[PDB]
């Protein structure tokens, strides 16, 4: 509810000091947008060095371990991510300390709506909600002036039924679809801007940080493009090359792909793995595999050379990459593919698309690394999370490969498995919506991580609706391996085939906590996604039956 | 030849300009090598690919007409490093080890011949070693010319222009640089 410039001239006062600072600032958590954000953030620390703690958490309950055993002189702190659903006022109390309170926390997070308690009733927060919704959002703000602190039997019943007039519109609020408004990176940049910081890798943070969710819908994201563009215009390394020239070197517009890894992959298996193309052409099929050869002669590229590394395509083919497809690609139905890109080049190492880097990171995160067992394995995470932070450093290129030797593989385990299922059948279209779950796979030990089950799940629900008549349903899926039937299951969002006209909102964070209200068997929202729980086999099968009713869609 | 002038420059501004950052790869490969008295070079294929794409797709082409002017190429250099004035230097051999895609044995056939092919193989035995030229005077039977004949590689026949004939040309062994050979086979 405050200026980003004059939220920092407050974290700048409490800031620095002997001994310095202290601030911890909560890096949350698996979303590659969190990195995006706190990177270009700890090099703005770094640059008025400003000492820092920053903590990779996992899971929402483990911050509570944080919090509640190491703080001392730390007067103020920042989190991201995390906040704007679950209030941390209750959650961790606060107990208000000496007004002018001494410890600040920032809570920067994309996720809607804010709770209430968060925004109205200033603690801890100095919120975040700026600029996106402010909105109003009159339904929040009439919720509390209204409520606080609120013939004399006809004046207590009038009361009385605005009370409950308050309440229902109030109800209606705050029970509703977690969804993200914009990339919390690209306030942070908002913010960075009015301080007058142009720097170039940077702004690379920045479209890494848009580009994380594109995966996943926009949503706004394609009106992002002026804001990005036209920043990309605020700056510029030559007017022209002066090839390359070895340094500066920088990012730059192409034709870039929805098409995965074009240019760290094979071409033939950059179409036969890509997402958006396993589903137009039905490549789970033996007959629709077919359909992509047809493509290839369509386009003349030969299918040896197909199977080559795109590196050492023939360079023919390369100046003819951006026609070729619009002679052919448009008789299929993939006229969708070219979107307008970014991509930074390094020069002689090679260049990369905006969002294979994401792919590469993302790859990090699940490999390349009773509650004994999970604690250890979310700790696995915890430092993997780190091996993935150093990969968007410049100066070390050497290991984001390793990631990308990993992001084909596991598209190798996930578009196998995928097939394994369509293969069955395995879909139940039920009747409200439509669900699944995984019995049997191989190596469930990639689908350990929410992240994996996120990308899985949306190929999956990316592959059942092209669409694809009639009605998008949302998908469930579950796993599992050790750690005695834990049966991660996550929630997720159906898929509009680009022409979205609403944002929709995903309703399964409310219906797990009206279960987790009613018996809650076994469930578990230790995950800091209210889309994703977790679940034990005894008590699953009951949960699918009082997940399929009541239905709150 | 000003195309292999033109070809020779590109190969020697690789060398020298390419930046890894900081330290210049090649440009040290070279004289770490030279003292060593290897005299030999390595070259990344994907450095060179980042590098010019340009080369990479004239030296996929014709690649038995090229690699010699790449070997001449960076000798040239090597003269530049090793020594300085105001010998003898033996142009080097440049071994490219590269990714790309493998070819496996069975899937050669034709249609690539003269295009550079990564592959994978068990080596049966290996041929008793056996000398061909690099560098050897030659005269004549009759008119004696003295022509040094510099054979390279990319069999060749020797010329018959200095009655005379038909071939009246004598390989000098006093004078002649000789390399190895090996006649690896793999199964």
């Amino acid at each position: 509810i405050s200026q980003f410039s004059e939220a920092y001239n407050k974290i700048l006062r409490n800031s620095s000091s002997a001994s310095s600072c202290q601030l911890v600032i909560f890096v949350s958590c698996l979303n590659i947008d969190a990195l995006c954000a706190t990177k270009m953030l700890s090099l703005l620390f770094k640059k008025q060095l400003v000492q820092s703690q920053i903590v990779p958490i996992f899971g929402y309950s483990e911050l509570r371990r944080h919090y509640s055993q190491l703080d001392d002189n730390i007067n103020s702190l920042l989190l991201v991510g995390f906040g704007g659903v679950i209030d941390l006022e209750a959650f961790l109390e606060i107990d208000p300390q000496e007004q002018s309170f001494r410890r600040d926390i920032y809570v920067l997070d994309a996720h809607r709506p804010w709770n209430l308690d968060n925004i109205f009733g200033s603690q801890i927060i100095q919120c975040f909600d700026d600029g996106t919704v402010d909105d109003t959002l009159g339904e929040e703000k009439e919720a509390y002036y209204k409520l606080l602190e609120l013939n004399d039997l006809s004046k207590r019943k009038q009361r009385k039924k605005q009370i409950h007039e308050y309440e229902g519109v109030l109800e209606e609020y705050y029970s509703q679809g977690t969804t993200v408004v914009n990339s919390i990176s690209a306030q942070i940049y908002s913010l960075l801007s009015a301080i007058g910081e142009t720097n170039l890798s940077n702004l690379w943070l920045n479209i890494l940080g848009t580009t994380s969710l594109d995966i996943a819908y926009a949503q706004v994201y394609n009106r992002l493009y002026p804001l990005l563009q036209d920043e990309v215009k605020r700056l510029t390394p030559s007017s022209r090359n002066s090839v390359k020239t070895p340094d500066t070197l920088t990012l730059n517009i192409q034709p870039d792909y929805y098409l995965f890894l074009l240019r760290h992959s094979s071409l033939y298996d950059s179409f036969y793995y890509s997402n958006y193309v396993n589903a137009k052409l039905s490549l789970w099929n033996e007959n629709g595999k077919k359909r992509l050869h047809k493509m290839f002669a369509r386009m003349g590229i030969p299918l040896s050379t197909a199977q080559e590394t795109w590196l050492y395509m023939d360079h023919s083919i390369k100046r003819e990459l951006g026609i070729i497809f619009d002679k052919n690609l448009d008789r299929y139905g993939l006229q969708d593919i070219i979107r307008d890109g970014f991509v930074r080049t390094l020069g002689y190492r090679g260049s990369i698309s905006a969002s294979e880097f994401v792919e590469a990171l993302t790859a990090l995160l699940e490999v390349g690394n009773s509650a004994q067992k999970l604690t250890n394995l979310r700790k696995r995470w915890v430092s993997n999370f780190w091996l993935s932070w150093d990969a968007l450093d410049d100066r070390k290129v050497e290991l984001l490969n390793r990631g990308i030797q990993l992001a084909q593989d596991l598209q190798r385990a996930i578009f196998n498995t995928g097939v394994a299922i369509l293969e069955k059948k395995l879909i139940k279209h039920l009747r409200i919506y439509r669900l699944c779950v995984l019995q049997d796979g191989p190596d469930l030990d990639l689908y350990r991580n929410p992240l994996t089950l996120l990308r899985l799940g949306n190929t999956l629900i990316e592959c059942c609706a092209e669409s694809e008549d009639k009605q998008l349903l949302p998908m469930v899926l579950a796993s599992i391996d050790e750690n005695t039937d834990t049966y991660l299951v996550a929630g997720l969002t159906p898929r509009y085939p680009r022409g979205t006209k609403k944002p929709i909102l995903n309703n399964f964070s409310m219906a797990f906590q009206q279960i987790t209200a009613e018996t809650d068997a076994k469930v578990r929202i230790d995950n800091f996604e209210s889309s994703i729980i977790e679940i034990r086999r005894e008590d699953l099968s009951p949960f699918l039956e009082k997940l399929t009713l009541s239905g709150l869609l | 030849d000003d195309d292999n002038t033109e070809i020779i420059k590109s190969f020697k501004n690789f060398i020298l300009e390419f930046r890894l950052d900081s330290q210049f790869i090649y440009r040290d490969q070279l004289r770490n090598n030279i003292l060593v008295k290897n005299y030999s070079l390595t070259v990344n294929m994907e450095h060179l690919i980042g590098y010019n794409e340009d080369i990479y797709k004239k030296l996929s082409d014709e690649p038995s007409d090229i690699i010699p002017l790449f070997e001449t190429a960076i000798t040239q250099v090597a003269k530049r490093i090793s020594i300085l004035s105001r010998n003898s230097l033996p142009t080097f051999q440049l071994i490219l080890n590269s990714n790309a895609n493998q070819i496996p044995l069975r899937d050669l056939d034709s249609e690539h011949v003269s295009k550079i092919v990564r592959l994978s193989g068990i080596i049966i035995s290996t041929s008793v070693l056996s000398s061909r030229a690099t560098y050897l005077s030659i005269m004549c039977r009759n008119c004696r010319h003295t022509t040094s004949i510099t054979i390279n590689n990319f069999t060749v026949s020797l010329p018959r222009s200095c009655n005379c004939g038909p071939d009246p040309y004598i390989i000098i062994h006093e004078s002649s640089k000789f390399i190895d050979q090996q006649f690896l086979k793999l199964q």
